[PDB]
RNA sequence: CCAUAGGUUAAUGAGGCGAACCGGGGGAACUGAAACAUCUAAGUACCCCGAGGAAAAGAAAUCAACCGAGAUUCCCCCAG
RNA sequence: UUUUGUAUAAUGGGUCAGCGACUUAUAUUCUGUAGCAAGGUUAACCGAAUAGGGGAGCCGAAGGGAAACCGAGUCUUAACU
RNA sequence: AGGACCGAACCGACUAAUGUUGAAAAAUUAGCGGAUGACUUGUGGCUGGGGGUGAAAGGCCAAUCAAACCGGGAGAUAGCU
RNA sequence: UGUAACGGGGCUAAACCAUGCACCGAAGCUGCGGCAGCGACGCUUAUGCGUUGUUGGGUAGGGGAGCGUUCUGUAAGCCUG
RNA sequence: GUUUAUUAAAAACACAGCACUGUGCAAACACGAAAGUGGACGUAUACGGUGUGACGCCUGCCCGGUGCCGGAAGGUUAAU
RNA sequence: AAUUCCUUGUCGGGUAAGUUCCGACCUGCACGAAUGGCGUAAUGAUGGCCAGGCUGUCUCCACCCGAGACUCAGUGAAAUUGAACUCGCUGUGAAGAUGCAGUGUACCCGCGGCAAGACGGAAAGACCCCGUGAACCUUUACUAUAGCUUGACACUGAACA
RNA sequence: CUUUAAUGUUUGAUGUUCUAACGUUGACCCGUAAUCCGGGUUGCGGACAGUGUCUGGUGGGUAGUUUGACUGGGGCGGUCUCCUCCUAAAGAGUAACGGAGGAGCACGAAGGUUGGCUAAUCCUGGUCGGACAUCAGGAGGUUAGUGCAAUGGCAUAAGCCAGCUUGACUGCGAGCGUGACGGCGCGAGCAGGUGCGAAAGCAGGUCAUAGUGAUCCGGUGGUUCUGAAUGGAAGGGCCAUC
């Protein structure tokens, strides 16, 4: 169970978070995802932060 | 003369699979016509193949099994009704 | 003497306008991550009680 | 609740909610018991000398059941719209 | 050394018994939890002290909710 | 009596007579029955008193929602075909 | 002189038989060990229950002991008969 | 342990095979009589009366209807030297 | 010599002796909520505990583990 | 070997013959030095073996003496017990029959004896399993705790460095 | 400001001595006719010791308890959840300490879409080069492949390359399947917003079926929903999540 959990924090300004998983040994680099945020009602890019 | 055992212990729960309405047999949008792994039967129309290949009905009407194509394949359509 | 409710039955039930009782769904308090958003979507509204079940809530809920 | 040793329903299922105060102290009134007053005049203190509320409640509402025939002056209370309706209709007068 | 402790006389009172109720000082475990240790049983049983015909408490550094109530004790509700 | 199953060589009883085991209290639900009926009913207590009074109150006639709140609708949701 | 020797009282209890609803809830008969010693016995006293005492067998503590007896909690509990 | 591998006697059919007509044989079926349950239908129900079918083994267990005992009212009544 | 009164008297216990160890006296230790008492009206040639068990010849190697004793530089570490 | 499974180890002695005994060997399953090692005079109601004497222990029992047993008179129990008009055999069958089936045998009732059966009597099996039973005991099981010990504060102060 | 001294107090640390607390199971006197006790003188010790509260360690010395089930008897051994096949008797389901195997993940591409492609093996020829690298042709026709066990599927490929991307979306969900239940599963379609494609369309994770854990308690972010006189707040609730 190496495959740790994060989370991708919108970066509208709202605290709204999708949680996930990632190699963090293969994938060094950040995650980021165009998705979809439903306070705004948009589709915003949304990055890594930790699951916390 | 005590001893033995049996690494052989094991078994999975029965999935329940099958066709839940037969021939001549008419449903309702949604039913659920048959439960298999692959496709051992195939959508024909008016019938959706569902992620795990279920054979879902999308109309109202009489199921209607029948064989076409090149391969002889197992085609289930909706009739009207 | 009055009869004792069981007030976990109270905490997790609630009496319907035809009798019937209404609960939580399980399954919805952690290890979130790894479900679906449809399993999830489909648990957080409340339930009745299936009839079966239904005998055990009312010995244990008597005043409704 | 006892299932053998296996794990009641009343601890399966999670816990959920709250219990609001307010809602103890709060109450509902039909129109049907506007009638039962005296003065044609309805109010908090009104209802509990027709004993209809209790006398711990600070708020009522009036609901659209039963039915009225006669003009009753409602004050203080929050009225439904049917009951505004019907209290209008029949001559009433809601205030504050 | 005074003094005090101590000694002796005299007067008054107490002591002991007793059914329950009462106030207080200590204070279990079986049991139940389908085990059990937190918990329960239960401040129960029991022991001890003291009192009265009853005792205890008692005249707000109390409640309430911006309206107000007006010592203590007891019963029915509130409310399982 | 217990048992899949006892003539059982499974249990129990020497016999007679007498005693000997699903109760009681309070809550709650259902059925029946009786009274009143969108209302029904009083407890404490008073009372010389199984009367009458007493309607503190309880249940019901409205529900939904975690709740505020809305109300024959309400919740969910930005909003529901 | 002797925790010396043989051996009665006295103390004990190795073997056999009887007896086993006994003469006796541990004894009799025939033999047996110690018998001036770490001996034995009388009277009175002290140690109290998770406690005593024990040349130590879990032995003894009123015919009862891997925790006495009596009364109480108490109608403990018993998914067992 | 005693014939002891047709149930026995016994059987050369009183065995076997085939066919046929008889008969015996159960608490089965039928007959006669009687009770009760549940349904029909009709009456004109007195809320049960004809006819009518059919049903009636039964543990655990569920439902329905009763007998008898002691005591209280009826009862300062009735029975009883 | 002692022992399972009432199925075991023995190779079991005890024993004289030996060794280890504690104890400086208001001794250690033990019984006691405590006061106190025993040890002991004794004082290390004494007392307690443990093991062995007359006498004769002897009692060899291991301190890694677990204990006990001694150390106090460092690390960690309580209430405050 | 109070220790040795294999084992009645092997050899020797003793005996007509010795899984025991004694003495050796050592291949010590799995002795061993104060939970002492090896010897050891004396002692032991101690354990094993051998011999002499002795004898009813026995070959193999016989007779006798007494106390019962047996009979009479008197008193007078007990355990037990569903009811009994309470046979054998073969079979059957909760799988080992006085009671069933088939068959055989048997006049009714005592007394003295024996004890093969009545799965005989006595004691709700002590063995075994089970019970979310109990008790006692153990320990580097868990949680506590007496006790011992450490330090802080208090009782607790004054000076000097 | 930087760097330390002076004087003094606020004061801690270790000694140094003292006496007045405290101790005395040292002597003497009195109560006293008394080896207790108390008082007094004196000597020694001396703020030590010793007691109380708090605290860390040790602590079977003592106490309360636990120490699983299945089981061709119990123990020992093995097993306990999930997936696949057979047993399983041509719908589903179906047991044994029956026969055989796997899982407790992975992937930010190994997902989505558009476009395109089609294997294994063998034969011949051919530099190093060999049974077997790469290359060309031919037979063959999926005997291959599928991230992993088995089964069922797969050419319209679900298999293999490349481009662009994030639908590995949020709120819902007619209707069915499956379970005693808790629960688990499939799902067209609707609203919003998005990606690829010219477009029709497809996409609510992966060819499917294993890859998992209830509740309680507690944590983090968001949200006035609640807020015990009132305004806040704490705390609670709801949503997401650990
Ligand atoms: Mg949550
Ligand atoms: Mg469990
Ligand atoms: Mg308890
Ligand atoms: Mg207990
Ligand atoms: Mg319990
Ligand atoms: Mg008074
Ligand atoms: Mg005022
Ligand atoms: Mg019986
Ligand atoms: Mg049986
Ligand atoms: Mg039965
Ligand atoms: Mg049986
Ligand atoms: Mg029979
Ligand atoms: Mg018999
Ligand atoms: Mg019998
Ligand atoms: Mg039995
Ligand atoms: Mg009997
Ligand atoms: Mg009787
Ligand atoms: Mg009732
Ligand atoms: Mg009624
Ligand atoms: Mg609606
Ligand atoms: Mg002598
Ligand atoms: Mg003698
Ligand atoms: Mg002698
Ligand atoms: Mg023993
Ligand atoms: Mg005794
Ligand atoms: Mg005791
Ligand atoms: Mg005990
Ligand atoms: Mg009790
Ligand atoms: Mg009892
Ligand atoms: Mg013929
Ligand atoms: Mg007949
Ligand atoms: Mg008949
Ligand atoms: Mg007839
Ligand atoms: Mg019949
Ligand atoms: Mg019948
Ligand atoms: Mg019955
Ligand atoms: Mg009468
Ligand atoms: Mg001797
Ligand atoms: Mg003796
Ligand atoms: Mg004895
Ligand atoms: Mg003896
Ligand atoms: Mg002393
Ligand atoms: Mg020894
Ligand atoms: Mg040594
Ligand atoms: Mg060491
Ligand atoms: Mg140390
Ligand atoms: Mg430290
Ligand atoms: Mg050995
Ligand atoms: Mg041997
Ligand atoms: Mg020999
Ligand atoms: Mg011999
Ligand atoms: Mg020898
Ligand atoms: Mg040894
Ligand atoms: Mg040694
Ligand atoms: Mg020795
Ligand atoms: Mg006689
Ligand atoms: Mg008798
Ligand atoms: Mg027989
Ligand atoms: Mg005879
Ligand atoms: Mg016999
Ligand atoms: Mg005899
Ligand atoms: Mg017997
Ligand atoms: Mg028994
Ligand atoms: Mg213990
Ligand atoms: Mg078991
Ligand atoms: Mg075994
Ligand atoms: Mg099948
Ligand atoms: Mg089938
Ligand atoms: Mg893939
Ligand atoms: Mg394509
Ligand atoms: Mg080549
Ligand atoms: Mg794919
Ligand atoms: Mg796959
Ligand atoms: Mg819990
Ligand atoms: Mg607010
Ligand atoms: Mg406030």
């Amino acid at each position: 169970g190496i495959r740790e959990k994060i989370k991708l924090v919108s970066s509208a300004g709202t605290g709204h978070f999708y949680t996930t998983t990632k190699n963090k040994r293969t994938k060094p680099e950040k995650l980021e995802l165009k998705k979809f945020d439903p306070v705004v009602r948009q589709h915003v890019i949304y990055k890594e932060a930790k699951i916390k | 003369k005590a001893g033995g055992s049996t690494r052989n212990g094991r078994d999975s729960e029965a999935k329940r699979l099958g066709v839940k309405r037969f021939g001549g047999e008419s449903v309702l949008a949604g039913s659920i016509i048959v439960r298999q792994r692959g496709t051992k039967f195939h959508a024909g129309a008016n019938v959706g193949c569902g992620r795990d290949h279920t054979l879902f009905a999308k109309a109202d009407g009489k199921v209607k099994f029948e064989v076409k194509g090149p391969k002889n394949r197992k085609f289930i359509s909706i009739e009207a009704e | 003497p009055k009869i004792k409710t069981v007030r976990g039955a109270a905490k997790r039930f609630k009496k319907t306008g035809k009798g019937g009782f209404k609960h939580k769904h399980a399954n919805l308090r952690h290890i979130l991550t790894k479900k679906a958003t449809k399993r999830k979507r489909h648990l957080r509204p409340k339930a009745m009680v299936s009839k079966g079940d239904l005998g055990l809530v009312i010995a244990c809920l008597p005043y409704a | 609740g006892f299932e053998g040793g296996q794990m009641p329903l009343y601890r399966r299922l999670p816990k959920f909610g709250f219990t609001s105060r307010k809602a103890a102290i709060t109450a509902e009134i039909r129109l049907s018991d506007l009638a039962k007053v005296e003065g044609g005049v309805v109010d908090l203190n009104t209802l509990k000398a027709a004993n209809i509320i209790g006398i711990q409640i600070e708020f009522a509402k009036v609901i659209l059941a039963g039915e009225v025939t006669t003009p009753v002056t409602v004050r203080g209370l929050r009225v439904t719209k049917g009951a505004r309706a019907a209290i209008e209709a029949a001559g009433g007068k809601i205030e504050e």
